[PDB]
């Protein structure tokens, strides 16, 4: 089956700005009957894909004069010139010339560009009704940071937990362009009280060390 | 062109489930392609069908363990989906010769029966004070989840459910001022219709 | 059927 790589996987801009995809294939999509079966579908968030340019560069009916596609063989480009808002979303390739399967590439996110800001780490200890249930679990909320790639760890009396995080991310905030993230490590309530320091630690480009929120149990 | 997608599936590992497409605005004019799409967004094409004379094309990955079908008398495709597991959990999309895409019909594949959750209220360890409220263990989707019945709106972030083992979980910060709590009242409102679950947890310094 | 963004598709 066809790879389709696109690059960049997501593409912080400016409003105003031209933005650039690429949409590379392991092989040509041109195919025997002369026709090169690429085309491009944006899905904004929260709704379906839709369709914006068929064959490599024919815009679909209401596709504004700003979105243009190029390329050939194995190397496409959509050009989406003067962002707005409405042009937000995730951006596929897709090829129809080695079928079946169609392949999409993985998808592009537009995003918006902002200075960066480093996350507000907020600690929470199980609630003293958790506790009465014979589980425990600890909450960090790393909010309002940018850029959006994060790495959280959780330590306990200084050594790394690793079972029992769930971790869960917004989209960037429509508002002020930031992300957040919410982790949670559940324990049983007699394991949380084997230990008595708990830290969540977050790597992020605005620190060179680790950055830190803690509590101690007692 | 509209198509018109059934709602949310639930089901066990191991059954199928049965979803349909109903077109309007030539039904046997397109192949009816579907396609899911996964956690991370990424696109799978699943198969297509001739709806008039009945032909279908799939994907390998999905030979064997998908049917598609139409009915004319209706203009209505559909995907009968077998086999389920984990990783089917996901959005699957009718799409009408790949111009028009449907809204799209979300299956959920877990082992777990309806199951409330339980809600903690958040309050800080010991000028702006970050709470939160955890809504722990619930099955199926959705919870409603408002700070002071929808009153308190500003300063929150309410996190996407994340299916793991089985059950959901939610979580919400709400961020105010130091003048604002706990002087005045803050309290995180969940409802789990599926569960006949409505729960008013007040955050009360620890 | 053959639709034209599909090609070789059930064509």
């Amino acid at each position: 089956d066809v790879v389709m790589t696109q690059t960049p996987l997501s593409l912080p801009v400016s409003l105003g700005d031209q933005a650039s995809i690429s949409c590379r294939s392991s092989q040509s999509l041109v195919h025997r009957n002369g026709n090169t079966y690429l085309h491009w579908y944006l899905q904004k968030p929260g709704q379906s894909p839709k369709l914006l340019i068929h064959k490599v560069s024919n815009r679909f009916s209401g596709v504004p004069d700003r979105f243009s596609g190029s390329g050939s063989g194995t190397d496409f480009t959509l050009k989406i010139s003067r962002v707005e808002a409405e042009d937000l979303g995730v951006y596929f390739c897709s090829q129809s010339t080695h079928v079946p399967p169609l392949t999409f590439g993985a998808g592009t996110k537009l995003e918006l560009k902002r200075a960066d800001a480093a996350p507000t780490v907020s600690i929470f200890p199980p609630s003293s009704e958790q506790l009465t249930s014979g589980g425990a679990s600890v909450v960090c909320f790393l909010n309002n940071f940018y850029p959006k790639d994060i790495n959280v760890k959780w330590k306990i009396d200084g050594s790394e937990r690793q079972n029992g995080v769930l971790n869960s991310w917004t989209d960037q905030d429509s508002k002020d362009s930031t992300y957040s993230m919410s982790s949670t490590l559940t324990l049983t309530k007699d394991e949380y009280e084997r230990h008595n320091s708990y830290t969540c630690e977050a790597t992020h480009k605005t620190s060179t060390s680790p950055i830190v929120k803690s509590f101690n149990r007692n | 062109v509209q198509l018109l997608q059934s709602g949310p599936e639930l089901e066990k590992p191991g059954a199928s489930v049965m979803i349909s497409c109903k077109a309007s605005g030539s039904f046997t004019g397109y192949n009816m392609n579907w396609v899911r799409q996964n956690i991370g967004k990424s696109l799978e094409w699943i198969g297509a069908i001739d709806p008039y004379y009945g032909g279908t094309s799939y994907n390998q990955k999905f030979k064997g363990r998908a049917t598609l079908t139409v009915d004319k008398s209706s203009s209505t495709a559909y995907m009968h989906l077998k086999s389920l597991t984990s990783e089917d959990s996901a959005v699957y999309y009718c799409v009408s010769g790949m111009e028009y895409w449907g809204q799209g019909t979300s299956v959920t594949v877990s082992s777990a029966k309806t199951t409330a959750p339980s809600v903690y209220p958040l309050a800080p360890v010991c000028s702006s004070v970050t709470l939160g409220c955890l809504v722990k263990g619930y099955f199926p989707e959705p919870v409603t989840l408002t700070w002071n019945s929808g009153s308190l709106s500003s300063g929150v972030h309410t996190f996407p459910a994340v299916l793991q083992s089985d059950l959901y979980t939610l979580s919400s910060s709400v961020t105010v001022t130091s003048s604002t709590w706990p002087s005045q009242s803050i309290t995180c409102n969940v409802a789990h219709p599926a569960s006949s679950t409505k729960v008013d947890k007040k955050i009360e310094p620890r | 059927v053959c639709n034209p963004l599909t090609g070789a598709l059930l064509c």
